[PDB]
């Protein structure tokens, strides 16, 4: 029949596929995952940008039916879309662990996730062990981290520390990880990252009935409501276990409790493309959560 | 027999967790204090200041509040 070129950008690499015009999101997705040797596909997605937002390729829908720009090469970022509740228990494959590691580290360095200065040092030291292996003063000498991006910018300008001082601090912890295998290092990294308050949280601007501005956090645990001045600690949390159903129409969401006699939870958001995101992530995370509670296998969402 | 054996395996794992974890929290605290004097307080972010106030611990405390009152609270915000 007929293919169009698709560019797939991963945390690691850029590659191209010839995508059939008839293909659905699942076809292209499965082709990418197979190419990467990835079986734990339920965590991942193909993300593009439209206008103000990002969007995720829908599995059921033809790739070209998407509001994605058709100018070739049509570009997607292959990324984690759903985060595990506990990375150490759920990330079975090396490739999965590695892809979360790179992505999460990038979220730390990009300051997508708040991270205190002392923690950012601990993380760096695990990233270093992951890349260089065991420390050896014979080999890793003064300035061996010079051309490395290790700490968030925010940490760097919080202090009158020099690069050499920071490198000294990082190396000191680096030396303590001796004998830690590289995949062990990356998982230790993920274990400390996952305890950060912003980790794995999808934030959205929303309003209540009155119209006050609030932030919605959608994560693996549930739906959380924040004062917009504070993304770290929510004022309220509706965990997925208390949730029966999520519905939407006309810029308003309705969250339904298990007890049909209890009043529903509603919020509103006027950005339509953003709403698609909210809806996808709510249903997806809610599903994965319920599968965990039932000790069922996880499954590819969308 | 094997069950007492498993319990002991479980206790071993637990001990190691708590031991590695305590050490880590202690080193994080030491480091934070060791570099405090080099901190440029004028550059402190609200997140930083809001941080000086675990994620799972805080969740369980919010999770306990009844659905009805959270909803009522939400609409009053």
């Amino acid at each position: 029949p007929k293919t169009f070129t698709v560019r797939i950008v991963t945390m690691d690499a850029e590659m191209e596929f010839n995508c059939e015009m008839k293909w659905k999101g699942k076809d292209l997705f499965d082709l990418v995952c197979r190419t990467l040797g990835l079986r734990e596909t339920w965590f991942f997605g193909l993300q593009y940008t439209i206008k103000d937002t990002v969007a995720w390729l829908k599995m059921d829908k033809k790739v070209l039916d998407h509001d994605v720009s058709k100018e070739e090469p049509v570009t997607f970022h292959f990324l984690a879309k759903f985060y595990p509740e506990n990375a150490e228990e759920e990330l079975v494959q090396e490739i999965t662990q590695h892809l979360f590691f790179l992505q999460v580290k990038k979220q730390i360095l990009d300051e997508k996730i708040y991270c205190p200065p002392e923690a950012s040092v601990l993380l760096a030291s695990y990233a270093v062990q992951a890349k260089y292996g065991d420390y050896d003063p014979s080999v890793h000498k003064r300035g061996f981290l010079a051309q490395e991006e290790l700490l968030p910018k925010r940490v760097i300008n919080l202090y009158q520390m020099t690069p050499e001082m920071w490198e000294e601090r990082i190396t000191a912890w680096y030396a303590e990880h001796r004998g830690r295998a590289r995949d062990e290092a990356e998982m230790e990294y993920l274990k400390i990252a996952q305890d950060l308050e912003m980790y794995g949280v999808n934030y959205f601007a929303i309003r209540n009935k009155k119209g006050t501005e609030l932030l919605l956090g959608v994560d693996a645990l549930g739906l959380h409501i924040y004062d917009p001045e504070n993304r770290l600690t929510p004022k309220i949390s509706f965990p997925w276990n208390e949730i029966r159903n999520i519905s939407y129409s006309d810029k308003e969401f309705t969250i339904k409790p298990l007890d049909k006699k209890i009043d529903v939870f509603k919020f509103n958001s006027s950005k339509l493309r953003v709403n698609k995101l909210i809806l996808q992530l709510c249903i997806g995370n809610h599903d994965l959560f319920m599968r965990r509670r039932k000790a069922d296998s996880l499954e590819v969402q969308q | 027999t094997d069950m007492k054996r498993l319990d002991m395996e479980i206790e071993k794992e637990k001990v190691e967790y708590m031991e590695k974890s305590k050490h880590l929290q202690e080193q994080l605290n030491e480091l934070k204090t060791e570099i405090e004097a080099l901190k440029l307080k004028e550059r402190e972010t609200a997140l930083d200041i809001l941080h000086n106030e675990s994620k799972h611990n805080t969740i369980k405390k919010l999770t306990l509040q009844s659905w009805k009152s959270r909803v009522a609270f939400f609409e009053e915000l």
